[PDB]
DNA sequence: TCTTCAGCTGGTTGCTGAGAGTTGCAGCATTGCTGAGTCTTAGCAATGGATACTTCCCGATTCCCCTCACAAAAATAGGTCAGTCTGTCTGGCTAGTTCTGTACTTGCAGACACAGGGCATGTGGGGTTCCTATTTTT
DNA sequence: AAAAATAGGAACCCCACATGCCCTGTGTCTGCAAGTACAGAACTAGCCAGACAGACTGACCTATTTTTGTGAGGGGAATCGGGAAGTATCCATTGCTAAGACTCAGCAATGCTGCAACTCTCAGCAACCAGCTGAAGA
């Protein structure tokens, strides 16, 4: 009983969405969670950093927009940022 | 005549074997001995995890994994297959830390 | 600032290389320079007041004549010499 | 208690081994002094900027999300720990 | 900007090895996969294999097993295929275009085709040819044996011309593609939408799926206007 | 009134609202808009999506019905996009990948 | 007149008062502004840090003094929280 | 009262109160101590001083008034600390230091 | 519109480049590789600065911007802002 | 005539320009180099000279300790003259 | 933990040479400058020269410029001091000692000392003696000749042993020292106070200024406890 | 006529999966207000044309000095092997450390008067920078 | 004859110096909540202890890589010469960055709620044990 709240459960729905019939070691849950809080604090630093150089007190669609054009290389960032884009959209029109 | 191997296919075959084998290469006592070694002149007393002592253990057979393929470009550059110090000299000067 | 003088002053009270410049009446405070080592103390007075290219003695002449109309360091009618005033001595 | 003399507690078919994971055939005789100082000069680096890190945080043990800082401090980011 | 240097047309008498280039430019060569396929009249086209240059890493089909051959050059930036032992129904253009190495992404542009010349999941274009006016309304159907996670292209295909990549991931429209054109459609069952129509869409279109590791194209839709 | 998710909302599975709730309290900006947390969320299911679908392409072709980080690291290192996202990195119980070196092959 | 609100007079004033007559460029001023910016945003964000890392929501001296030893390599560390406990000491008295 | 500043208080140039605003709106933490700008201060004098003192000694050893950035370069690279300090910096025409090979030079 | 401006660095100027490097003697295969890296480091430097400046809806590069994208890189520069 | 023996003149540059801090790179071509290569990106942009004067000595720089790296490199393996091997190793030293 | 270690004692005739080492141990040995001075006892200690082995760089006092030569080696943490062409009056004990490159640390370890025999700003110490029991005070006066900028420490040795250093930047206590001494003093007049005084106290006593390029002792004073 | 094997009935001791309890956290309903979006215009730096000259670069020659091809050694390190010495993995047991819970407190945030330091500007002394007219010997 | 010494007009750079002004850091007051000294539950690190087995290591043979030497050869360093852009000022334009004024869109703050999540406990089931009863075998 400590809360440690890890994101385990999430890439474990996410893993069974894309790949059905696959277990997976906690080990590999601990490299994911890492993973994601690694990457997640990069590309928060980087938008709140970007968020700085403008003047701007917020971080909205535009400042992550552009960073995880700087971060992730080439097409990842052009793939990337067409998912979010529709994503947005979706969760725009609710 | 006992049959001997010839030099390199051994040496071979362990770069087959350890290329694939994924368990650690340093014996864990003498390990956490030396980080405890490491741990007297800072401090005294430490405590130390074993999740800990094996993280640092994972991290060093990295950065050792590291500056050997490095002496291994380094070595072949010069015509050679021996390794030596300056190899690992040179790694460490273009690498920046000297 | 004003330190042109003022270290003209000072290596003749300190007595360093007498070869350029040396005394001839300390009472009075006139002096006679030399017309051989004027290069060297050219290249020596600019390198220490960090100039940008290299100092000539016609150009320190045009310096020099500025304090004649102050009325403090003066000029007189001899060859290669120039002169202080008693309060400034 | 005092511990001494384990600089010289790794073999050298220890070494051997990591060479070998290296992706090198053939080694010296030689290479097992620098790489003890090497690996020294590493590990001392990373116990000091981890304990930094547990003696601003009051405490006596040191677990292991501090190891992931000190390892992430030199841009060399340790996965799988937290 | 992304060019796909290829060679022309050979006039080989059978059992001759030939090796041709995919030289390439304008972009960071390592980057980017190369796949290859061939198009015949009577099979339409067929994936062959691919190499990412970073590891030499190649995949052939199992039918293309021994006959294919990849070689890649990071010096020159080229990629040669090298067929053997030449069968007498290998007359065939020949063509090899350029894939990301995710599953998302797909052939984005292509070479000119090498006509050379000799001396599993079964997935099938439902509509067989299309005769349209001006404005009509038209739906392609790309109904496949099991189940892709939306890992369907379509592509057009001028006669005597490369194919043009059209949609990614069966839903995302491509670079260049006006809006016109959409696919709809996930899972098995899938959708091609054009809603106006011109002169220069009279062509042969394709979808193309690659969930699975042996790639396999459509039957060919040929369009016609007016 | 009902509540719905926010990736119920969006159709995703990452939570909208602790991405929200990490990025106030992750001393950033006192504002955060509206679509930074789900845009967040967006490429982070991506990037989980990809990694794990790689490694379950090593599980399948080693025929394995479980990922080690071997599997993880013969994803990450056979993409010089991945791999220069992950330049840093290192790996818990993953091991190397297997290469050789063209000199040291035998001549014959 | 736009108030750019540059570090250059500070540096000047301590330039002064340790070398009483040496000269300066404004090219150095510059070089001088964006090293210490550096170390400033350097040093503020392992403070930040390293108050995230033990829950704490501020930043006093012995977080910071922390981010200086472990930032400043070898003498600096020592000669810095010297100078840094001595300023903080007397300031205290006021 | 009467207006005190507390780099007048404390001792220093380097002003607190412009360093506890650009730690207030620098987003680093949501409260600030009263201690760490004095502490800034005080570190800064320190770097700024000490390296002021390498490149007015290497203006000195080539006689020049002004400090010019190959000064600055020959100050930080000439030191091992402030060489691991900053090592992956460039800065505006310093240059590199004098140093061949010893083998390139002539028998 | 410009092109082939790679070999507008003259082979003298890389000459100069070694020489500030302490570089003896040189190929003459080094000269255009060292334009190709040369080329590859401003493909990169100027992407980064050129989304930086499109985040800003500026069409004027600063070198402020400039000394960011350095800085995200590692090559962190000084003088310029 | 008198002619002097290599090398001595190629060191005799190599102290002064190690001594000299002013640019090497000429300041028409490199301008226009660097318009060509951001012209694939967004058609006319606008660069004031700091930005260039910033382009120039970040290359300058990154280009002096990439040819003093492979200086290391090459008189490792006993050679005074470089070649593209070097320069390969260097950069995949370093990680490129 | 730090380690400075030295050679014996030597007996040596007029004219030649001599090689001795300063081996140390316990720290990092490129961050660390190596000073050398010499003890001669009719005029005190006289500071030689220093080497940085980070960059090999020399600087030597012009009164022994010549008859002094500083060679390190790297590898070893070995560095050697040569005297060359050794005349009569050379007879002394010879110090290697350690000090930071930053100009606030001054000479914080020394080595034991290697006794050789052979077969500007003026600092000035005012008292040049005292007496005194276990309790009292005591005020010892380091005028200098030219301004300092705080850059003085102060030293204590015992006979036939290594100096300790005391003080450093005048004011600010060394490592190990106790907080019964305390420096006070800057600019030209400088002076250390003395808490408290047991009978190990009694030993000679140097002020050592390094605000300028050569580093001068004072004339030394001995004190007397009980 | 006794023992002995076997099953039923009743109570005990664990065992276990699901109904139920509990608590930290995301989402829903206002709100104001404040940072963000838009238009306008000043103004200031960037872009292109003009021109001289001056420094640099491109092109032919030489030669000489590195470097690569090749033989001999000869250090030097790899393949086997006998004895071993030490890592490890089991189980336990402290016991110094760490987390949870409170009071309170004390240092720090918000808001308003201000005024003194900081920024841009201009000016003035103290120097530099060229060149042309005048006068004494070497 | 002649050039170093001697004046001076006319600019030209730079380091302080003064001033307007402006704007933001000090100061004071009020509120308030994060940190902390203290106490106790728990928890896991270090140590202990023994069996055991397998990597370590010195020795040894041998093979083979490297180093040193010789030598041809060709590739670039050095040099001369002549053309060709680089650039330093000079201007015209223009466009595009930003300050300022205006208007308003969404988000921090507040409060309530409801499903989220394994957790807390529960009533029926599996095995254990003994009294009771009844059949089998001498």
């Amino acid at each position: 009983r400590s809360r440690k709240e890890s994101y385990s459960i999430y890439v474990y729905k996410v893993l069974k969405q894309v790949h059905p019939d696959t277990g997976i070691s906690s080990k590999a849950m601990g490299i994911m969670n890492s993973f994601v809080n690694d990457i997640f604090e990069r590309i928060a630093g980087e938008a709140s950093r970007l968020a700085h150089y403008n003047k701007r007190s917020t971080i909205t669609s535009r400042e992550i927009q552009t960073a995880v054009r700087l971060l992730l290389p080439g097409e990842l960032a052009k793939h990337a940022v067409s998912e979010g884009t529709k994503a947005v959209t979706k969760y725009t029109s609710s | 005549k006992p049959h001997r191997y010839r030099p390199g296919t051994v040496a071979l075959r362990e770069i087959r074997r350890y290329q694939k084998s994924t368990e650690l290469l340093i014996r864990k006592l003498p390990f956490q001995r030396l980080v405890r070694e490491i741990a007297q002149d800072f401090k005294t007393d430490l405590r130390f995890q074993s999740s800990a002592v094996m993280a640092l253990q994972e991290a060093c057979e990295a950065y050792l994994v590291g500056l050997f393929e490095d002496t291994n470009l380094c070595a072949i550059h010069a015509k050679r297959v021996t390794i030596m110090p300056k190899d690992i000299q040179l790694a460490r000067r273009i690498r920046g830390e000297r | 600032k004003i330190r042109l003088y003022q270290f003209l002053l000072d290596l003749l009270r300190s007595g360093d290389m007498k070869d350029s410049i040396w005394w001839v009446d300390k009472d009075k405070g006139t002096f006679q320079f030399s017309s051989k080592h004027k290069e060297a103390l050219a290249h020596r007075w600019g390198i220490q007041k960090c100039n940008r290219k290299k100092m000539t003695y016609q150009k320190m002449a045009r310096a020099l004549r500025n304090y004649g109309k102050t009325g403090e360091v003066k000029k007189v009618k001899k060859k290669l010499t120039y002169q202080f005033s008693g309060e400034v001595l | 208690k005092v511990l001494r003399d384990n600089i010289q507690g790794i073999t050298k078919p220890a070494i051997r081994r990591l060479a070998r994971r290296g992706g090198v055939k053939r080694i010296s005789g030689l290479i097992y002094e620098e790489t003890r100082g090497v690996l020294k000069v590493f590990l001392e680096n990373v116990i000091r900027d981890a304990v930094t890190y547990t003696e601003h945080a009051k405490r006596k043990t040191v677990t292991a999300m501090d190891v992931v800082y000190a390892l992430k401090r030199q841009g060399r980011t340790l996965y799988g720990f937290g | 900007e992304v060019q796909l240097q290829q060679s022309g047309p050979e006039l080989v008498e059978p059992g001759t090895s030939v090796k041709m280039p995919c030289k390439a430019s304008g972009y960071t060569f390592t980057s980017y996969t190369i796949q290859w396929v061939k198009q015949t009249p009577r099979q339409g086209l067929e994936w062959i294999g691919y190499i990412y240059p970073y590891n030499a890493g190649t995949k052939y089909n199992e039918k293309f097993k021994g006959k294919a051959t990849l070689t890649s050059d990071k010096s020159s930036s080229t990629v040669y295929m090298e067929l053997s032992s030449l069968t007498s129904e290998d007359s065939a253009v020949y063509y090899c275009a350029r894939k990301s190495s995710r599953l998302r992404s797909t052939l984005d542009y292509w070479g000119q085709g090498t006509s050379v010349t000799v001396s599993d999941i079964k997935m099938t274009q439902s509509p067989s040819s299309m005769h349209a006016s001006l404005g009509e309304r038209v739906t392609i159907t790309c109904k496949a044996s099991q189940d892709i996670r939306s890992y369907l292209s379509w592509y057009q295909q001028k006669p005597w011309k490369s194919p043009k990549t059209l949609i990614y991931y069966a839903t995302s429209l491509a670079d260049g593609v006006p809006s016109r054109f959409s696919g709809s459609g996930s899972g098995q069952d899938f959708s091609l939408t054009i809603n106006n129509l011109e002169s220069d869409d009279t062509a042969t279109y394709y979808c193309l799926q690659h969930g699975e590791s042996p790639y396999t194209f459509g039957s060919g839709t040929k369009l016609e206007i007016k | 009134a009902k509540a719905k998710s926010r990736s119920s909302r969006a159709g995703l599975q990452f939570p909208v609202g602790r991405v929200h709730r990490l990025l106030r309290k992750g001393n950033y900006a006192e504002r955060v808009g509206a679509g930074a947390p789900v845009y967040m969320a967006a490429v982070l299911e991506y990037l989980t999506a990809e990694i794990l679908e790689l490694a379950g392409n090593a599980a399948r072709d080693n025929k394995k019905c479980r990922i080690i980080p071997r599997h993880l690291q013969l994803a990450i290192r056979n993409d010089e996009e991945l791999n220069k996202l992950l330049g840093k990195v290192t790996i818990a119980q993953g091991g190397v990948l297997p290469n050789i070196q063209a000199v040291l092959l035998p001549k014959k």
